[PDB]
């Protein structure tokens, strides 16, 4: 009868028993249903989902905009990453290295599928380094490279020895795990073990890190401008706008703050047990999530000029903006949504619609984990999946000299009594209302069924998406492109997303889908 | 902008930059949506099934459907053929395609995956309903190019579909290679204008440039309907457009039903255009009507009232080969100079095909060249300039950099609305490019020159 | 540039800079060239006549053929009558035209020539030969402006030619404004499609936008022919495009000849295309067919895919009265904003459609202006700034000053080659619009876009 | 039995027998025929011919870059003249009025007609006067004005005591005389005695003007940087990117350069009567007319260092352009051409083309007089035609205190024996081969058949020829607006010049016009 059974109703058995634990409506008399994800995808289904490679190298790896690098692959490996996702960079003080305007690969033939790729391989990264002396080069392997038998590990480290910079592989082969979440651990793995703490900077007074940011859109320069104008040292985002050296002293922190959980929790971890670093989740979109992360922030440093430069940042901000919030809340309240998108962004924008009187009915992730939807707190009873089982997990201890006791055990549990999120993720669910329904892996069967059944205002999610739902009359913006604009996160952001989103429902043409001939 | 291209030329062996290609299976998954009531299918891990739909909506702004075998590390080791079987029973069921046209990835050729023996093996199960069809080619993505691809899946379709059933249709069939929908319509409407019986196949009109009515359908009402495609094997003759992308079928069509082919270029400018008008009329006996012979006038007419602005110029050009080659030979006939030539799909055609009208022009001095991508050329530019780029998007770059009157053209173009509304083949394509060509190259020098030698008329 | 327009308005009552018309007889040579066989023929001193000849080759690119009566002094106290006896009879002799078409100047109009009895006298005096025709207009260029020397033209047409023998020819007149060659056969194509009969008049297809076959053709293929003119007092229904242009000439028809009209906007854009579409199939009982609405719903199409570059958009627009409300309302139905919207041709329609419709979208703030000029907006501009300027050839110079994203539209457009071969009415013009209008937005964004702000995908 | 009666044959006999002497063929027996010129237009005939309101504010008085000039007509006159013609203008010293952009006009409407026009008229100078506060102001009459019995004149004068800045009218109504010719001399007449001489500036070494020099597509400009290289003071150009300072100072000068004959020469006889200022006809369009042009000057001159200046410039500009002189002989020559324009440019451009090898077989005017086919020595012979009588004649006089001697009798003398063109102008057909024909006020029709017969390889003309020719398969470049080029005068126009004819002839589009299915 209900809205599942109706989304259920037309898959095979096979399909329905397993798509059927994907999809779960909280209620007012289970508020906190159990979820399958992160499983394989149904072949044949139509998903939205994409590859390890485009976890790894097109997500996380990519925006370190003075590494080169280079995707060990056929072309489209390569191509497919030029430019599609927004993360911007700028020289470092004006004059350091950016290489986003460009794609690097090998380009592999038939002749490396029969013979081997290694020796194309080498001569790529030494064509690279002679061309481009960059401060680093990765290199990232496709669907191909373990299956012709390439061992890209052993060529970068010989690579790196002879031309005297760092050369780091990445095994992100596109069939690995069941989506781009693989990606994200495969990089985090190297990173943190092979750059993160091999730098020498001294570290500044109040220093947070920004982890899983990368600058989509100007995101993180956005933040930055609020975060600097309070005071504190931004010593890195990872890895919006990074550069190499800014990730090699990521160590350099009293504290980080994860805005994607999915795809940096792995670090926050780490950085967490080897160096002593804490983390909060921290949410930079919306005025009602920045203002509570600013908060968190300054409860975490308990320092008075910090707190209350606090108040005075937020006060002006708002101030700034708060006639273009009336006018999005009385263009826009009353309306509903769904939200569709990775592994973050279904849960972090919610804020920002509830203020402006929007009401998300619908909510579902790609390639999110069961902690992502149900909290952290389920990361116990999580059963490891066979799809995902050899995707490699490191184990970090702390370092015997470079640990350090940054907020004491004591003042860390009166904070979590107080609210802060300190090494903790509430998940998305917990934040919908009562009588809404959740969707891992949403398919285009599914989001159809959704479409006629709740007849939203508008549905966020990707390109695939986009334009079939315009189609069929209903506005879809995009929630990982931004449709080509932004900032959408920080203050600023909230009025560029506000009036791009009153823009698209009162855009007239909807109104005249209907020719005249017709009724 | 593009700080890190050097000006000192480097002859790279190994890293590829900034390419002039892409794989082949958004070309094999382009011809099957040229199929009326057909979903494309990715035989690999889903990366490349979601990379290829995208390129294709960001290009078009349109819908673009294709489902995936959704390989895992378990299919690395024992092979796709569980992942397309579980596949093609969850396809029919949801969605319900009259046609799955199947095409590979580098990870299924690379395991070797035995599609024939896969589909085999469904029909033999009862997973393919009564009706319905499933087709393959394959699709290496370390072959060729995009342009492969979609050249493999016109196979495909001839390999499963095409029949000589003794019942001759007084058609010509019209491959019509790597081009958009408004050229395919371009093409059909020539045809209709001479009179002539034909089936074109791909052909994506009315599926990637369609309308919005408020309902969303999957199948689009355009495509090539699948009783026509068997019926190519009752036609007359059937025209090759673009050797690289269209010969391959038309050969094995030829071999399979007996039906004979001619080999053209894609109909961009005057000759290219003439030719194809030229084989229509002497394959038929039918008269070039008035409508036609006016447009060609008018074409005519426009390269000599425009001709101060174009003659002389120094363009560069980067793309797919077949619209490379005839897209050069335009700009020659312009009285222009094709100064900077590149395709990133391999092939010695091209080359010769280049070289040739150069020479037969008296140009001397030009860079030709096969397997180069954009940072040669930008290099290239930076040695010696020029005064028109002709590229798809990711010429913007260097554009800009050099300051560049530059034209959106070939695949993708991802950053203008409504371009795909319009051809670039036969006279009305010829004529746009004109006045295209012209207008970018007028905006600058009006935006450039002097307050005092600003002018009224042009 | 413009550097003499001052920021701060002090309002003229008697000094017109930069005008947004021209005088009335190049509209009656205009609406003359739009009948085949016809020599248009000056009634004034000869400068006239070379001017507006010139005007039309600098749009068109074509010839622009014209006689005139050559006036002197002498003709200044004795009236022109001798002139033009002495010109028709080397009109017909020299150039054998079929029908001369006849307008005249502000000096002949000051004189009072009466073109009545000169031609009476002509046809007594054996002038005009067996089978030839001399029809006129009076065309004062103190009244109105060039879109009223059209009106008259097409009403001198009626007067002399139209006949209701009643023999019915089933057909429908549709005069269709003072709107190019391109624009005429965008309506033919549209009647076409509805399978609904027609006579159009006047009609410049194939007259300014012709074919180079090598021979110099005086009066080229087009126009229409004297015999249908005569008998569209035989059809069923005129539709009068454009209330400016048109409704004269249909009024006259309906008064001589009992043919009722519509009156219409100029199709440009989708409310207006709607209402011409269902006039014909209202008229007709005739079906309105796939294509057409396929064309309809890839506009609606495009209007949503580029809608986030439209929103809100502020417009300055200035031009001839009917295409200018029309393409207000367009500009609306994107929505846009209507800002400065200008016409230099007097009358009341303007003011009165141009408020009612931003009234109705809820528009305040915008100024509309009957018998304003370019510089009046220019100084609107320099008080609040606009995105877009649509206007002919003058607007470039406030295009560069204020760095204003620009289309060329309406007349003249003598600056950029190919233009009149584009439509801008019907779903097929509006389509070309909406790309040409985003593209210069686009542009003038990506060129002045910092760096690290520059995108691929748009 | 020749081309002449070949484009006479279709004619009717009142119309045959007044072309005929509009048309005449140059031969080895009889190389100087007396052709009839400046006669009124014959009707219905297909003219290139304009009204003397182009003539006078189009052509002479528009170029005037800081005078607001105001079209006292219904709107097409002021429209008309809005940018088409391309006199280039900037800023004097970068910070001077230019009204290039600009046009202004009354707008007359129906209650002018009816009532009269000069109170809009003069509203209409208050309003220019007191937005713009030019250095001057013109007033232009159309066609309506006269009959409609506006006073300019009053008009003008009120205004000028009312606004305290010149306001100068002109009464070039259209159908005045027969064509452009009779504006120029209208607005020659105000400008000698209203605005030269008016000025105060102190008179420069080796100072000359352009007279009859227009700046189209920036020609001035580069005559200007050669004659300054060699050390002259340009004291003026008439009009050409001219302020009205400088016009009204032009007789601060002591050698007038006459290009455009026909416009100009009124003014040129004239300060030579007022000022002693002697002119000589020069030409600056081709390396053989600069050079001459630049002997000439040197000659009148003789000043050592000028002469040898003059050679050492001239040495170093060809030096510069000889390899691009070479390449349009090589491309150009054995090719035939027909020459068209209003009353200058078929001659001026003539020597051009003949050092590119190119053969001009046909030339004509639309609207020169006898003097400027056949030569000023036929001036006496010159019959008062009925249609042109009433354009007024002036006369000036000696101005006893500026008058002065600049050149000594003696000296002219001897200048004019050395081939110098001392107050002379020899004409076109002078310059014309043997076996040439001359086609005053051409028509369409003649053009026609001059087209069939000769089959030119190029026919230089205006715009509305222009497409007519090119529809034909035929190149056509334009000699008034230069295809929107320039300049096309001095050393460096000769380049542009050439390259732009090169590219023409080139194109490959004249090849592929026959379908291949014909
Ligand atoms: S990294 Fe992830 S799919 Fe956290 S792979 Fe994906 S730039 Fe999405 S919801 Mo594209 S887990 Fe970032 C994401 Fe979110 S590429 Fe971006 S928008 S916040
Ligand atoms: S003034 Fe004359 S018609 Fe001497 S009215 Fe005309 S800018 Fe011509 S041949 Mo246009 S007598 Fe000047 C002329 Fe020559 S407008 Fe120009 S090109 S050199
Ligand atoms: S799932 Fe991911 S994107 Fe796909 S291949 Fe695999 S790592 Fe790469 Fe690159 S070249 Fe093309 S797009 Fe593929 S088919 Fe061969
Ligand atoms: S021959 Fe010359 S251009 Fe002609 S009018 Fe007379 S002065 Fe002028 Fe001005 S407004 Fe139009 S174009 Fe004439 S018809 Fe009345
Ligand atoms: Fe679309
Ligand atoms: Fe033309």
């Amino acid at each position: 009868e209900n809205l599942k059974d109706e989304i259920l109703e037309k898959y095979i058995p096979k399909t329905k028993k397993t798509r059927s634990g994907h999809i779960v409506i909280k209620t007012e008399e289970t508020p906190n249903p159990e979820i399958v994800a992160n499983t394989r995808t149904v072949p044949g289904i139509i998903t939205a989902r994409g590859c390890a490679y485009a976890g790894c190298k097109g997500v996380v790896m990519g925006p370190i905009k003075d590494m080169v690098h280079i995707t060990h692959g056929p072309i489209g490996c390569s191509f497919y990453t030029w430019g599609g996702r927004r993360f911007k960079s700028k020289p470092e003080n004006g004059t350091g290295l950016n290489f986003n305007e460009y794609v690097f690969s090998t380009d592999m033939q038939e002749s490396d599928i029969v013979f081997g790729g290694v020796n194309k391989l080498k001569d790529a990264i030494h064509e690279a380094y002679e061309m481009f002396h960059p401060a680093a080069i990765g290199v990232y392997a496709t669907c191909p490279v373990g299956l012709i038998g390439d061992d890209i590990l052993a060529v970068a480290a010989t690579a790196s020895k002879e031309i005297g910079i760092p050369v780091h592989a990445f095994s992100c082969e596109g069939y690995k795990g069941v989506s781009q979440s693989a990606g994200h651990h495969i990089a985090n793995n190297t990173v943190m073990t092979d750059i993160i703490g091999k730098g020498n900077k001294e570290q500044k007074k109040y220093s947070i890190n920004v982890l899983g940011e990368y600058n989509i859109g100007g995101d993180a320069w956005e933040m930055d401008r609020v975060l600097e104008k309070i005071g504190y040292h931004v010593n890195a985002t990872l890895t919006g706008d990074a550069t190499y050296e800014k990730v090699q002293n990521a160590d350099k922190a009293d504290l980080n703050l994860v805005q994607c959980h999915r795809s940096i929790n792995y670090i926050a971890e780490m950085m967490e047990t080897k160096y002593g670093i804490p983390w909060i989740k921290c949410n930079f979109i919306g005025v009602d999530g920045i203002v509570e992360t600013l908060r968190d922030m300054a409860k975490c440093f308990d320092d008075p000029e910090l707190t209350k430069r606090t108040e005075e940042v937020i006060a002006e901000e708002i101030a700034a903006i708060q006639d273009d919030l009336d006018y999005f809340k009385e263009k826009l309240q009353g309306k509903t949504a769904c939200l569709y998108v990775g592994g973050s962004r279904s849960h972090t924008y919610m804020n920002m619609l509830k203020s402006f009187g929007v009401d998300s009915l619908v909510a579902g992730f790609e390639f999110a984990h069961r902690d992502d939807y149900e909290g952290r707190e389920v990361i116990p009873t999580i059963k490891i999946d066979a799809d995902s089982k050899n995707i490699p997990e490191i184990t970090v201890t702390p370092d015997e000299q470079k640990y350090r006791v940054v907020i004491p055990e004591d003042k860390v549990e009166e904070l979590k009594k107080a609210g802060v999120p300190l090494s903790s993720y509430g998940g998305m669910m917990k934040e919908m209302h009562d009588g809404t329904i959740l969707i891992d892996d949403m398919n285009h069967h599914d989001m159809e069924v959704v479409l006629e059944k709740l007849k939203p205002d508008m549905f966020f999610a990707g390109i695939k998406e986009k334009f079939v739902i315009q189609k069929g009359g209903v506005l879809s913006k995009q929630l990982h492109s931004y449709d080509y604009n932004g900032p959408y996160a920080g203050f600023r952001g909230v009025v560029n997303f506000g009036h791009e989103l009153v823009n698209g429902i009162y855009t007239p043409a909807w109104k005249m889908i209907t020719p005249p001939w017709k009724k | 902008m593009l700080d890190a291209t050097p000006k000192e030329i480097v002859e790279r062996k190994a890293l590829r930059i900034n390419p002039a290609k892409t794989c082949q299976p958004v070309g094999a998954m382009y011809a099957a949506l040229g199929i009326h009531n057909c979903l494309p299918h990715s035989h690999g891990s889903q990366g490349c099934c979601s990379y290829h739909r995208t390129v294709l909506s960001r290009h078009f702004k349109e819908p673009a459907m294709a489902s995936t075998s959704s390989f895992t590390e378990g299919a690395s080791v024992f092979g796709g053929g569980s992942n397309i079987k579980t596949a093609v029973k969850n396809i029919f069921s949801l969605y319900n395609p009259d046609i799955i046209a199947v095409h590979t990835t580098c990870l299924s050729e690379t395991l070797g995956d035995d599609l024939p023996t896969y589909i085999s093996q469904m029909e033999d199960a009862g997973s393919i309903p009564e009706g319905k069809l499933v087709i393959h080619t394959n699709t290496p993505s370390y072959v060729g190019s995009h342009v492969t691809g979609f050249a493999n899946m016109v196979q495909g379709i001839v390999n499963y579909l095409s029949e000589n059933t003794g019942a001759k249709n007084g058609k010509i069939n019209v491959i019509p290679g790597f081009v958009g929908p408004a050229d395919m319509r371009e093409i059909k409407r020539l045809f209709e204008a001479m009179d002539i019986p034909y089936i074109m196949f791909p052909d994506t009109s009315g599926v990637l440039d369609g309308p919005t009515t408020g309902e969303y359908k999957m199948y689009p009402e355009g495509g090539t309907k699948i009783e026509d495609l068997k019926d190519t094997g009752n036609s007359d003759l059937t025209l090759s457009l673009g050797s690289y992308a269209s010969d391959l079928g038309a050969k094995t069509l030829e071999k399979k039903c007996k039906v004979p082919f001619k080999t053209l270029r894609t109909p961009i400018g005057v000759s290219a255009t003439d030719e194809f008008i030229m084989a229509l009329s002497e394959a038929t006996g039918k008269e070039v009507p008035a409508s036609i012979e006016e447009e060609r006038g008018q074409l005519i007419d426009l390269m000599i009232d425009a001709q101060q602005y174009l003659q002389g110029k120094k363009v560069a050009l980067l793309g797919d080969p077949d619209e490379i080659i005839a897209l050069s030979k335009f700009i020659i006939e312009l009285g222009a100079i094709p100064k900077y030539v590149v395709t990133g799909t391999p092939g010695m055609k091209f080359q010769k095909e280049i070289d040739a009208m150069l020479a037969e022009a008296g140009i001397e001095g030009s860079k030709v060249k096969v397997e180069g991508d954009f940072f040669d050329v930008h290099q290239w530019i930076k040695n010696e300039g020029v005064d028109l780029l002709i590229s798809n998007t990711y010429g913007k770059f260097i554009a800009r950099e050099e300051n560049i009157p530059f034209v959106r053209f070939g695949f993708p173009i991802m950053d203008r609305y409504g371009h795909y509304y319009n051809p670039k083949v036969g006279y009305k394509g010829a004529i746009r490019l004109v006045e295209e060509i012209t207008n970018v190259i007028l905006d600058k020098i009006e935006r450039e020159c002097t307050e005092e030698d600003f002018e009224v008329v042009r």
